[PDB]
């Protein structure tokens, strides 16, 4: 499709995404707030088992959403952390992201790049819980004349049919 | 085997005094027996008849931890089979919905068609040279399936009351949701499913009589979300009259209100075609019906719903600490796609693996769970005596036994049907035994 | 917890009228009842002498769940011992095969001859004054140990008949692979381990008397597979006749064919060389025989090989729900070395965690072991009832009771057997009800 | 079902001939009645007074498998509590240790005192009409609670014996660390936390009476630390004279030395301290207590501790097949920071998740609990006959009953109390049973 | 030891295994099968525990194969899941690759280099299925005239002495 | 606030830290040995939980150390290996280390680079054993005149409050 980033772009864009994953594992809600977009889209679907003759016709089973967000309510999902009566967030989840098979790529708007990778988001909560998360993720990022990155979209793919969790107090 | 003799069921539960013993939430022995008898003779919620429209079409569900195949037959008529094949016991059907003309067994190769008779046996003469009865080898088949304004229920057991005398009241509080417009309801865009570690009897027992928690549980998620203008306070602080339906396990509950208002969670659009329609709603069922847009409703033993949000909720017992939760999404017909469309986004929000309400549920009754390992913390007594006393029969037109809106009658009236069921042979001495309960507590 | 009188292992199966009741593939009581009567009580197998040619050469296995340790002796005897220290019961050996010497505890640092005598306890005098009888304390060791044409059983029970009766008439089928030529067989490069998720009864059935799947399961592969000349159709398409050995829940089966012909999953260089040494297998064993390159064949309770790719299969239960597979590859020792390179290509191929055949075998088991969850899925009765009422006994010189290849006799049998040893308190009592059965069977 | 009559306790062990049967250690029958028994009914550590130093201070810990809450009042004595609300099972504290005012439960907003009574209840005006009496309803307390020197130990029932009198003998061997100096011991640094796959009987009985493996287990660890040049050789080399003590399942041992010396896994630094400091313990206790800086100790059933690295270890039994492990590291008070924390690198460095000695110690226990799953392995007789029958009282001043350090009679000790405990409906029987079995001995 | 490329070649190799690995995600096998060159040999052994003399001398019980490929098996592979009727992959597998500690060195043979990563594959299947393979892999790449990469051979080496999954349907 | 280091460095630090673990989980413990620098650091800490107001106020319940090395003890625990009597590396261990997310930053004193990882540890042991260790990592690296880069602390965290393993056998 379109061109690979050079060297330095690649180097640059990757270095910001290693930067919002840090500021998500260090509690740091506001700096992370600060770093997406006015026109951020925080989207997440479900998955599904169709049958041979639908796959081969590419009909499937309806699927709804899991998140769907804009800035102002990834601000009230913040905002109810804050507070301190989230008793799913009492005591704080201890989570850790891992990045991999980053691939950029130039888009048709000018000073826009989409980028696509592999996750693995590891939770630890309270005493003897773990879980894992893996999957894949699209995002489109934003460049600045002062040479800073926004984050515009992010589209986000879990690969399990029967989510295996009682919540979802994380974000991805 | 196993005898109910060895058990006490009555030991575990006092009604009387309001006081339960958590060891009915840990116990092997009573979840063997409850799906023995509780799931064995119970009607159970199945799908919506907008989800199979035409001949063929079927949809993958369970009954206790059977898994069932729904089916549209060609006449019209819905039949459930059970998912097995009569020669070895494999599977035939694993898509979650679609079309087909008939199930074949992957192992071997035998094929059903959709009545669930056996057509096809491979090499039929070389292997069965003395004939094969192929009547005798079909489907298992769920004798009793039917459908109330468009919501499927089955039941394993033929000596099992109707679906109309075993709903009786609460049909009277469904039907506010069911027969709000012409054409009935139809549901909007997939099934959300997920799993949750507690006992089976935890969320049920709250859909059924808990808007206490409430006050204290979701305190954060009403801050917060107390856009356009709106009531920012919930529904609860300015209201005056309350109701609570708590009979034969069935429980509901709602507060009177002036004006036909949802909750703060909901969305504008949502709550702007409530009040638009509101006259041919009040013409259909009637005043006090019509009004309630806030609630909770709960139908023994395991389908829950909301009436503002409008979520179906449906558990799936997966041993004695763990249950299996499928979400639907459910509307009027009639309604538009932009309609439709703003009830999905503010029923996913709100309820779901990430709704700001369904987390805190989820976790209380996980840790409950955790908590119930000890010897010593399963064997005291819990307290149950919330309006204990207070119970009388309205005389305004609401039928069934109604007390205040807090109060536990709800939750004791389910724990008594279960040690019912749970230590009774026979359908008669349940319905003996709940009659002598009624007069008992109504005098 | 677990009672042999409330068991009522007759009622589960009735083998006249071919039912089978799911509940045996799932229960606990029955698991331990097994563990204790079955396969404290039968011949299993070990290794290959092959395997252990030097004195002091040693071999890690199994024998149900208890870790077992076989060794070659000074004098050219074979012994198995009990992984387990006398004191605190902790093992004493972990590789998987080499040569010893002694075998020492590390928790302690007691240690064991090879004939598993107790040579050496650290500061004996300041630990035991009054003195200790190092002649009680040596390793538990298994009293019967036995090799057939190389391949070596064990037994945990004296009073069970040896290793010659227990086989009886399967021993003239393993001859037809064991003895196809002079200097007898040997293993060739190392051992697979894998688990699968279903009870042990699956494959040990399914490898003693099914042959029906082969015609549904595997058609992708056959589709696939079937550029030097050769027959794409299998062998089952053009054979003439076809048998099906029952006995003692001792399962064979194969196809009569005009030609030495391997199945068509073999490499060429295979099936020229069997086309090449025919004569010799010919003289040594007969034209029945030597004809056979294909079938399958089952040692009750869980050894299984085919003939033509040359598999050696053995299962090990691990739990009511759990099993674990270890796969050998034999060939004759005369053979060059590229031959055997090329049966160990062919026989990893076709078969193990990777073939093209196993995938499928494997998902159908743990299918059904899924399935098999709910109270009412496994109540429900499966039929048996393949060539039911034509079993003759042959009088053309092949031993044994024979019926159709399409057919469930061997099934039916090694369930009798099952039940039957489950069932009884000493090893006369299964004979007479097995001698019993035949005569009722046969007539 | 766990009921004393279908177990047979006293078959399984038998102390006179010194044998075991390992089904001891994986029957879950017997995990039962061990819960419903021994830890209901004998004294368990809970925590240290320097960890609750002002009123309000609590700390979370275990009793069995119940969360316990231990809190300082306002007069100064301790009290512990169970973590369950009174209304729904729910905990109402999660943190490790803290300072609080109340305790509030989030499912609902129950409010408890730290004296432990109901001081507020949401709303309870409409939701309690009739009325609630907040005495009933305070949270659950553990009738005793007591502390020796410092350490403070708990009891489900009022029936057993003080604490004075259940420790006994063995308060003559914990008074040799705790009142070594004046102004007693505190707690350093944080506690380690970790989870090993073994029964709980394991580790209690090798701190009890076993120096046996430290020969071979510990010999890596010896000859790699000789953390400079140091005296090589251990201590038990150059010691003359040894002691064990083994009575009431309270297990001791040491050895006898001309100079106080620590162990040679410590720092220096450590060991000039107790040189230094030699003088004022051998004034207030003696001579023979003064010179014992190595050994090991065990309180029944779980209380474990070093004399040398200055570590308390508390087992927590997590079903019947694993344990967690809490470990302390405790040093006098009048110590500098300087010496605290060479204690603390010395304590972690040898003993931890990742020490030195610890890894071979829980690799052991995690193999043999591995090996014990097959039917023949948990029927083999294990030997316990060392030292058998040279048991006497000393005269030199010692109390208790006397044997080589290399000799099992505080096992054998151990497991006479475990089986009396549990076949016992009394206090008073299991006295009398105790006291019948030393008459025994001694003769 | 060996000599390490500068940072295009990395960059561009590193580029191409990821594309691979997107292509196998994505479920598009013959893309997959034109990615690899004729010489392509897939290997993969088994593992055994040693006495402890043996592992000072250096010998080992005996190994078996697990894989042996060339490009034509790997075609038959491919035609059987094409087929329709191979009820391991029916309803197919959800993968995911994600790869790391990217070693590139150079090799005698000219326009061959020599790459090694460790690998992650989560595979998950049906409803309730997961299943993590960890381990090592070896690679040999070649580059064309026309700078285009085809894959050589390829070792796999895995962890576990006992597999604990029930089959291997997925190419790893 | 301190810039980030250019392309090359990043790219050579990088290889240095796949290297090292490459050396860590072939067995060649001299090697690794060699790696390190004499003021080596080797340090690993316990996690606790706290209160709403501690956590506001910035207390938590005191910890306690689980790793505390230097080069000497980190020499012995590879001599203790190398005896032949250690039972817990009896048969050894079979580990796999994984690091992403590389954050390459300069420090004040010249010719010292401060780095910052996420890691995860796959440990299998004899038949059927499996531990995932999943977290973060602080790194200090020296560079020599030669061109040649020496270990000088590493501050290892893990997510885990109460550990799922019987004991911790491999070095992190
Ligand atoms: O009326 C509503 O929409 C929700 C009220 C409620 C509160 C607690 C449990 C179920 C429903
Ligand atoms: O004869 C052969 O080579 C194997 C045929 C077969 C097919 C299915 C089950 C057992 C044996
Ligand atoms: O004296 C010591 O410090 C340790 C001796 C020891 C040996 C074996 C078990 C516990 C304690
Ligand atoms: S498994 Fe269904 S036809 Fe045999
Ligand atoms: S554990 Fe074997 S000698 Fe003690
Ligand atoms: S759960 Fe504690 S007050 Fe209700
Ligand atoms: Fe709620
Ligand atoms: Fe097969
Ligand atoms: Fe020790």
């Amino acid at each position: 499709m379109s061109a690979q980033v050079s060297l330095e772009l690649h180097h640059r864009i990757s270095q910001f995404l290693f930067h919002e994953a840090s500021l998500l594992d260090d509690w740091k809600f506001r700096d992370w707030l600060a770093q997406l977009d006015e026109e951020i889209r925080y989207t997440m679907r479900t998955t599904v088992n169709a049958q041979t003759r639908d796959r081969r016709k590419g009909v499937q089973p309806p699927t709804t959403w899991i998140f769907n967000d804009t800035k102002d309510q990834l601000e009230r999902r913040i905002a109810r952390l804050e507070t301190g009566m989230a008793w799913a967030e009492e005591p704080p989840s201890r989570t850790r992201h891992l990045i991999s098979n980053c691939q950029i790529s130039e888009t048709d708007i000018p000073n826009v790049f989409a980028v696509r990778v592999n996750y693995l988001l590891y939770r630890a909560q309270k005493e003897r819980d773990e879980t894992f998360y893996v999957g894949t993720r699209f995002d489109k990022v934003r460049r600045l004349e002062d040479d800073n990155w926004r984050l515009l979209e992010r589209d986000i793919v879990l690969d399990q049919a029967v989510i295996t969790s009682h919540n979802l107090s994380v974000l991805f | 085997m196993t005898t109910p003799s060895d058990l006490n069921i009555y030991q575990l539960i006092d009604t009387q005094n309001g006081r339960v013993t958590p060891r009915i939430y840990t116990d092997p022995d009573i979840y063997q027996l409850e799906l023995e008898r509780i799931f064995g003779r119970c009607w159970l919620f199945l799908a919506h008849e907008s989800q199979i429209p035409k001949p063929g079409d079927f949809f993958n569900t369970y009954m206790g931890e059977d898994a069932v195949v729904v089916v549209r037959q060609k006449d019209g008529s819905i039949k459930a089979f059970l998912n097995q094949c009569r020669h070895r016991a494999m599977r035939v059907s694993y898509a979650d919905c679609g079309n087909t003309r008939a199930f074949t067994c992957p192992y071997h190769g035998w094929s059903y068609g959709i009545n669930g008779e056996l057509i096809d046996v491979p090499l039929e003469p070389r292997a069965y040279p003395q004939g094969l009865c192929k009547s005798h080898w079909g489907l298992n088949e769920v004798p009793c399936v039917e459908s109330y304004k468009g919501l499927i229920f089955g039941n394993w057991d033929t000596s099992a009351p109707g679906l109309r005398d075993y709903l009786g009241d609460i049909a009277w509080y469904l039907d506010g949701m069911l027969d709000r417009r012409e054409g009935g309801t139809e549901i909007v865009g997939g099934v959300q499913k997920w799993v949750i570690n507690c006992n089976w009897k935890f969320p049920a027992e709250q859909f059924a009589s808990d808007q206490y928690h409430a006050l204290f549980s979701h305190a954060s998620a009403v801050q917060v979300l107390g856009g356009d203008g709106q009531t920012a306070r919930p529904v609860w602080e300015t209201a005056k009259d309350a109701l609570q339906f708590g009979q034969d396990g069935h429980g509901s509950g709602f507060f009177f209100t002036e004006k036909p208002d949802a909750n703060v969670w909901v969305d504008g659009a949502v709550s702007s075609y409530y009040r638009e329609t509101y006259a041919e709603a009040e013409q259909r069922l009637g005043e006090v019906r019509a009004l309630r847009l806030a609630g909770h409703n709960n139908i023994f033993p395991t389908l829950s719903w909301l009436n503002g949000t409008a979520t179906l909720r449906v558990w799936h017992p997966r041993g004695p600490d763990q249950v299996e939760v499928w979400a639907f999404c459910i509307t009027d017909k009639a309604a538009s796609d932009e309609v439709k469309a703003a009830f999905e986004n503010s029923a996913t929000r709100a309820f779901g693996p990430a709704g700001f309400l369904e987390q805190d549920d989820s976790e209380n009754w996980c840790e409950i769970q955790k908590l119930l390992k000890g010897h010593r913390a399963r064997n005291s007594k819990l307290c149950l005596e919330m309006g204990l006393g207070q119970e009388k029969r309205r005389d305004d037109g609401i039928p069934g036994i109604t007390n205040y809106i807090f109060s536990e009658t709800a939750a004791r009236g389910m724990y008594q049907r279960w040690a019912d069921l749970l230590s009774s042979e026979s359908w008669q001495e349940v319905l003996d035994k709940t009659a002598a309960y009624q007069q008992e507590v109504m005098k």
